């Protein structure tokens, strides 16, 4: 039922590349992407 | 052992404001007052008048001196964490942020001055409208500059803009003026004539070559507080461990109480 | 007055038996039918 | 303020804990210290 | 709350001669650029400051010190070099010090660099690869005032120290090359005010020139367990910032 709805948004995320490191000092490591989109509904026919 | 001040947002404007201020990670604050606690209306415009008149960008520094050095971190779904950084001893780098458009290696002596450039993001509020005010982070050298080209045009206002570097030429804004900037001359009235004395008569003499050791020693002194006395005073520097060697305006930077 | 692409259903119902019976039956059917209980209720209400 | 029109009838919810507008503890009347919490109540105030 | 060290680079097939002179070097203090866990050698000496045909003069060596960083060195590793850095809060490392200087020094005091302006015998002459590396010395803020104003009143009339009881008495000259005007600059605006595009020299040297010589104290000396006074060349206990 792609019918009788409004908007859709489908989020994900993705891990941040940080191989094992050298000699400590702080850096604030980040939390997360989180990215978003969203939807654009059409549509057709044909006449018989 | 780091103290800490709480600017928790009270439930009353929409979170499309906290949601577009979380944004401003890493923006440098400075509390009039100290207390472990504090909230919106102390840390605004409204908490920085005089008079209930706005003060101009002269009246903006000579009050900036007397407030507690503070960033921020963390804008929580219901409250707002800032350390106490005038005093405060934080093993942490505090993370802070460029927004002058200067650019950044490692190694400057960033400070604090107002409103500059030609435009910031100052944002208001709509229920209780607020308007909170932010410092600039700059350098220190081109804060030396403008306090000099400053003073150019307040010598002026009683009696009667563009700046160089990385090959940018940029203006610096000054509103009409009150007569009350008698605080501006007399700083330089009191800097002037202490740095020349009786030991400076032979200074005449060496010219046309282009006890005064104590005259030496003494106008030094002075000489430092020139800059801190008549401006602001630098309280981070930039250490940057495993990051670019070009740190550009606008972004997050790694550095550390002086 | 009932707003269309929810009518869509109840022109008619090409629906037959679907899979899902609690997805767009309920959620439609109920929302819908407390109106046509009130309406009810203003001629129940209006005559005292 | 600009809710004067996004509302019709606000004299109601404005008139309840508008805070404090002068000394408490002084020795005269004094101009309200902007460290006050109190909100209080003023009938005159709001019809003026 | 754990601390910072630096590894740095050392060359290889070299002499029992100079490597004796490392291992006497023990406590002294150097300045560094960039804090980098991968620094060369070459990263901290004299090539590695502003060489434009002559060493960078020592005003310059000056302001980069007051804006480079520093590290104290402790017992070196004979294969490699292993010291800890200063100047940024590193969390309780047990720093002690060798004293580079002639005066004497008390317990309880401030001390700030000072460009070396005496001798540069304290250096690693390793002509070996054909690179030097110069080393500073170390004085107390209550004098360094003194220690500029004399050598400079001295050149000004061509072009005594104490402490605790001590009797002691290019880039030199260079330094009056931006300082000897600012002062008739303002014997001359003192009668100019009682113009617009000359204040941009007085006020903008002023600050320039005043706070470099207006440092501040990065470094108290303190022993808990051992000697109280120190002479030229032993081993104090010191305290960060």
């Amino acid at each position: 039922e792609l019918a009788y709805v409004r908007d859709g948004v489908i989020q994900f995320e993705v891990q941040q590349p940080m191989i094992a490191r050298d000699g400590p000092h702080p850096v604030d490591q980040p939390v997360h992407n989180y990215m978003v989109k969203r939807i654009h509904k059409r549509s057709l026919s044909a006449a018989f | 052992m780091p103290f800490e001040i709480e600017v928790l947002l009270p439930g009353e404007l929409s979170p499309a404001e906290t949601s577009a201020l979380q944004k401003c990670e890493g923006k440098i604050i400075t509390f009039s007052t100290l207390r472990h606690r504090a909230s919106l209306v102390d840390i605004a415009l409204s908490s920085y008048y005089i008079n209930g008149a706005p003060p101009d960008t002269l009246s903006l520094l000579e009050a900036y001196r007397m407030r507690f050095a503070a960033v921020i971190t963390r804008v929580i779904p219901g409250k707002l964490l800032a350390h106490a950084i005038g005093v405060g001893t934080p093993t942490p780098g505090l993370f802070i942020q460029n927004t002058s458009p200067v650019d950044l290696c490692n190694g400057d002596y960033i400070c604090l001055l107002p409103p500059v450039f030609g435009s910031a993001d100052s944002i208001r509020l709509d229920s209780v409208g607020l308007e909170i005010v932010f410092p600039l982070t700059i350098p220190q050298t081109l804060m030396r500059e403008i306090i000099a080209k400053v003073v150019a045009r307040a010598v002026e206002r009683t009696a009667a803009d563009v700046i160089c570097y990385n090959g940018r030429r940029y203006e610096l804004e000054t509103n009409l003026q009150h007569r009350d900037g008698d605080a501006a001359i007399r700083t330089l009235v009191l800097n002037l004539m202490f740095s020349i004395n009786e030991g400076c008569l032979l200074l005449l003499a060496l010219i046309p070559t282009l006890p005064i050791y104590e005259t030496i020693s003494s106008w030094i002194s002075t000489s430092s507080r020139l800059g801190d006395t008549l401006g602001t005073r630098a309280i981070l520097r930039v250490c940057v461990f495993d990051g670019p060697s070009t740190v550009h305006p606008g972004d997050r930077t790694a550095v550390i109480q002086v | 007055a009932i707003a269309s692409e929810a009518l869509s259903l109840l022109s008619n119902t090409y629906v037959d038996g679907t899979e899902i019976d609690s997805s767009l039956r309920i959620r439609a059917i109920q929302q819908m039918a407390r109106n046509l209980r009130t309406v009810l209720d203003s001629f129940e209400r209006g005559t005292a | 303020v600009n809710t004067n029109c996004n509302t019709l009838d606000r004299l109601l919810m404005e008139a309840k804990a508008v805070a404090s507008q002068s000394s408490t503890d002084t020795e005269y009347q004094f101009k309200r210290p902007p460290g006050s919490t109190e909100m209080t109540q003023d009938p005159c105030g709001l019809f003026q």
